[PDB]
RNA sequence: GAAACUGCGAAUGGCUCAUUAAAUCAGUUAUCGUUUAUUUGAUAGUUUACAUGGUAUAACUGUGGUAAUUCUAGAGCUAAUACAUGCUUAAAAUCUCGACCCUUUGGAAGAGAUGUAUUUAUUAGAUAAAAAAUCAAUGUCUUCGGACUCUUUGAUGAUUCAUAAUAACUUUUCGAAUCGCAUGGCCUUGUGCUGGCGAUGGUUCAUUCAAAUUUCUGCCCUAUCAACUUUCGAUGGUAGGAUAGUGGCCUACCAUGGUUUCAACGGGUAACGGGGAAUAAGGGUUCGAUUCCGGAGAGGGAGCCUGAGAAACGGCUACCA
């Protein structure tokens, strides 16, 4: 519901890039206090996503396996 | 009425949890100043908020302890006491009455009238001229 | 002044160093270190004006850069290093160990000690407090911080520090009947036994000390240094055993030995 | 130009003091930093000693702490609603300590959904049931959650630390400030 | 330039830090034992007083 | 080993007494009200590596401007303990999220997180002394009945103190890409592994040199100076800003306060203060720019970069002469 938030019509196209970007940020070695805070943030934005979009991120995590 | 100003008055870092609701009375923090100075039960069970109160505020009593006579109480939460002493003149081998007026912060836990004897303790600078704080009344 | 001073006039120097007032215009300024400026003896004064081993400052520097002087088992090369009370000064080439202890007159005295005595020093416990990660530590009078102290050790106690390892070997509590050494006031350098400790909350505590001659004197607690139990000091004492003696008798025994 | 020296003031007796010495660096003062909502602009200030201070010229996010549940989240700042010292800061949307502000309600709402499973896996059900007794909250907070904007108070000094942390008003705090609003 | 001296310095630095950590652990353990012994004996004395 | 970069110093010292009448200064207090280069002591297994870049330049080569200066323009080069980046090292414990089995009194593979620094919110930091009954959750144990002991807490006269814990936060730090001398020990014989004495840096704490403010008392002449301060802060309260930090230091809103014949306020001073000097029998009177301590200044006002430290002046910038 943010003012600058992605519109629902455009949510389909942008979201895969957003999800994959956050995936790369999630793979940073969470090793220093700034870096650890970065990993916490990327997981904390998941509830903002709709459940179908939460699901695909989990699929991306499991694709390598 | 405690909450008589634009901002809320609260003891800093003293948190009352609405969820637990253990006691009706709001949690109140207090300390004993030392030097055998008794914390009045009014401060313990009172409802005022004063950051400069020696028993409930963020101020410590350290250094000289003086005594004086209240001379003025017309301002808010502070008074002006008078200390009288005798100064020695050697040439005439004789004394002279001299007096000095000291402004002292008084916590609302005390009720002081013009004429009573008050013992005060030094603290950090509270205002432009206030460097003392009332700690005992009589 | 717009910053810290770096010069010390001879007249403004501590009296107990006993410096000539006409030799020059400036005196050695003790650098920052374990002891305070007014309660410290710079190595230059000790090597030149006390031991007479060096004739001038340059020769003192030459000795120091040769690394022959050790303070508390550590080599020091600063001319103005502030050695102080209960400090051990070791000269290996000459084979001496000195302990800096005030005489009765109130001046640091050249007191020679044995090696086994030079292996340890004493420290008055100035502070005890928990450091980071919940590790207790004690700060002594010479700026030494020792971690993991014995819990019984408190402020005003004395700790026997082994120089090689810098750890507490034994300690003495501050109690009546203990042997004490005065490190300030006009009673500086005297030795006695505690009688009573008068306390004033929010003020300076006062201690009554009785000498071997039964004379009594009162001194502020900050100038008292516990050195052992009565008759059993943990360090070798200088000549006179910290007993103040009058002037007439001073004439007397000077004549007698003369 | 700004100095904190007390000599320039009149004496308590009202005498006009004479000018003892020229101003010293160790009673200096610096221009106020009127922090305002917007894209982050912070610039460092070299202060006395080697220490450094942060000046928040602009900031729009802050770490706010919900005290009742003992949680804290980062949240965007909506706008300043009330300030006790002076209303001109409210008008100009200047961020300072003790300023009452409005913050977004989404992250707290997500956290409460997840933690209690109520709205404002078996393991999830077990945890929710165990914590079910504490689910109830103040009605005033829940109404704001419905609205989506929560009232908060800034407990940090943006002009010093460069942060706009704060806490969510509750109980008598919230009632008093609502009355003032 | 990669030279044996740099390798030696790195290795010495690592060994120093590791040895420091081990020494601190040993000292902490000894302090813990001393505290436990004092705590036990004072508790025994309190039991005797009762 | 010239030159230059880098680091440190230049805020010390020396000089003068213009301003300054509770100001400075003397004695005596306080920082539980704050900064502190350096010395000294502690203190960091949690962070392509047989070791990263120009996101770069001086000195230097060469081409030039100006009458003139410790003036410098263009182009070409190359370094770091400069500048900017960036890993590599034990185990355990605890706390979350939890696939799945199973409906238990449940269990649980796994996936995460934890050093330090900053900011916020919350929690612990006990106690003058002794015994019981229940509601809820719920853990050890036996002789299945009920039982359940020795249970952890420092300092101060006093604190929201020291310290620790939980949840997040950061244009966010630190956690050695440095250097000298020497060539010891293990072997699976590899320029394999390991290893000595020092220098220089680095987080935090303490100490030291210091700084800042501060509590009480104490200054010459003048009453033919009697009321002063408050519109433009004077006294105090609340909140904020700023400060290294307290504080009308400043801002906004509030009240009307504050000093005074025990001389306020104003005026004079050829007034820097003191340790001291002279005189005197004692009381006193006078001197003290001048070998030491403390304060202020660099022709006069105003404003600043750097740095731990300056409102610096043998540092810079205006205005006045
Ligand atoms: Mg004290
Ligand atoms: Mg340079
Ligand atoms: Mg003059
Ligand atoms: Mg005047
Ligand atoms: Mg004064
Ligand atoms: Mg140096
Ligand atoms: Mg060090
Ligand atoms: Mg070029
Ligand atoms: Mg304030
Ligand atoms: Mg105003
Ligand atoms: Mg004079
Ligand atoms: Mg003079
Ligand atoms: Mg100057
Ligand atoms: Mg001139
Ligand atoms: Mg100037
Ligand atoms: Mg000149
Ligand atoms: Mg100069």
């Amino acid at each position: 519901n943010g003012s600058q938030s992605i519109k629902a019509e455009d949510e389909k196209v942008v979201m895969p890039y957003v999800l994959r970007i956050f995936f790369g940020r999630a793979q940073v070695p969470p090793t220093s206090g700034q870096k650890r805070s970065r990993k916490i943030a990327v997981i904390s934005v998941l509830p903002n996503f709709k459940k179908p979009y939460i699901n695909d991120f989990l699929s991306l995590a499991s694709e390598r396996l | 009425t405690v909450q008589s100003e634009r901002a809320f008055q609260k003891q800093p870092h003293i948190f009352n949890n609405p969820k637990v609701k253990t006691s009706k009375r709001t949690k109140r923090w207090y300390k004993n100043a030392g030097l055998g100075f008794k914390t009045p039960k009014t401060a313990i069970e009172g409802s005022y908020i004063d950051k400069k109160c020696p028993f409930t505020g963020l101020v410590s009593i350290r250094g000289k302890i003086l005594t004086g006579t209240v001379v003025s109480t017309k301002m808010h939460r502070t008074i002006v006491i008078r200390r009288a002493y005798l100064h020695y003149i050697p040439k005439y081998n004789r004394y002279e009455k001299r007096h000095k007026n000291v402004p002292v912060h008084v916590s609302p836990a005390f009720r002081v009238q013009v004429g009573d004897i008050v013992t005060v303790g030094q603290c950090r600078p509270i205002s432009k001229t206030v460097r003392f704080n009332v700690v005992k009344v009589s | 002044a717009r910053g810290p001073k770096k010069h010390l006039k001879r007249l403004a120097a501590p009296h107990h160093w006993l410096l000539d007032k006409l030799s020059g215009c400036y005196a050695p300024r003790p650098s920052a270190g374990p002891h305070k400026l007014r309660e410290s003896l710079p190595l230059i004064v000790f090597l030149r004006n006390r031991l007479k081993y060096a004739l001038n400052g340059r020769e003192v520097k030459a000795i120091l850069m040769q690394r022959h002087v050790k303070v508390d088992g550590k080599v020091r090369t600063d001319t103005t290093y502030p050695a102080g009370f209960m400090d051990v000064i070791t000269l290996d080439a000459t084979n001496e160990n000195f302990r800096l202890v005030y005489d009765v007159k109130g001046r640091f005295a050249v007191h020679r000690i044995t090696d086994e005595e030079a292996s340890y020093k004493l420290g008055k416990v100035k502070k005890v407090q928990l450091g980071k990660k919940g590790v207790p530590y004690v700060v002594t009078h010479d700026g030494r911080t020792i971690r993991y102290p014995d819990p019984n050790i408190k402020v005003n106690d004395t700790v026997k520090i082994d120089l090689a390892s810098g750890k507490i070997t034994d300690f003495i509590k501050f109690d009546a009947g203990k042997l004490v050494y005065v490190t300030g006031g006009r009673n500086l350098g005297r030795i006695g036994t505690i009688v009573h400790k008068e306390r004033h909350d929010g003020g300076f505590d006062l201690v009554h000390i009785k000498d071997s001659l039964d004379n009594t004197f009162v001194t502020r607690l900050n100038n008292v240094f516990v050195i052992g139990e009565q008759g059993k000091p943990y360090i070798s004492l200088p000549k006179g055993k910290g007993i103040k003696l009058s002037i007439a008798e001073e004439r007397d025994r000077r004549r007698a030995q003369q | 130009g700004i100095s904190r020296d007390s000599r320039h003031k009149r004496s308590a007796t009202g005498a006009k003091r004479a000018q003892f010495r020229k101003k010293r660096k160790f009673e200096l003062g610096r221009q106020p930093a009127n922090t305002k909502i917007g894209a982050k602009r912070i610039h460092s200030v070299r202060t006395r000693g080697g220490n450094k201070k942060y000046r928040a010229l602009r900031i729009e996010t802050g770490n706010f702490s919900w005290a009742s549940e003992g949680i804290s989240k980062k949240t965007r700042i909506a706008g300043v609603v009330y300030h006790p010292s002076n209303n001109e800061l409210v008008r100009t949307n200047t961020l300072t300590k003790a300023a009452i502000v409005q913050i977004d309600a989404t992250p707290f709402r997500q956290w409460f959904e997840a933690h209690y499973g109520q709205t404002l896996s078996k393991n999830a059900e077990r945890k929710w049931a165990a914590r079910a007794a504490s689910a109830k909250i103040e009605s005033s907070v829940e109404s704001q959650f419905s609205a989506g904007r929560l009232y908060a108070c800034i407990s940090s000094r943006p002009g010093q630390s460069g942060r706009c942390d704060g806490y969510i008003l509750e109980g008598e705090e919230l009632a008093f400030y609502l009355r003032r609003l | 330039l990669v030279t044996p001296q740099r390798l030696q310095r790195k290795r010495h630095q690592r060994a120093l830090k590791v040895r420091n950590a081990q020494a601190q652990r040993e000292a902490a353990a000894e302090y813990a034992q001393l505290l436990a012994k004092r705590l036990s004996e004072r508790k025994a004395e309190k039991a005797e007083i009762r």
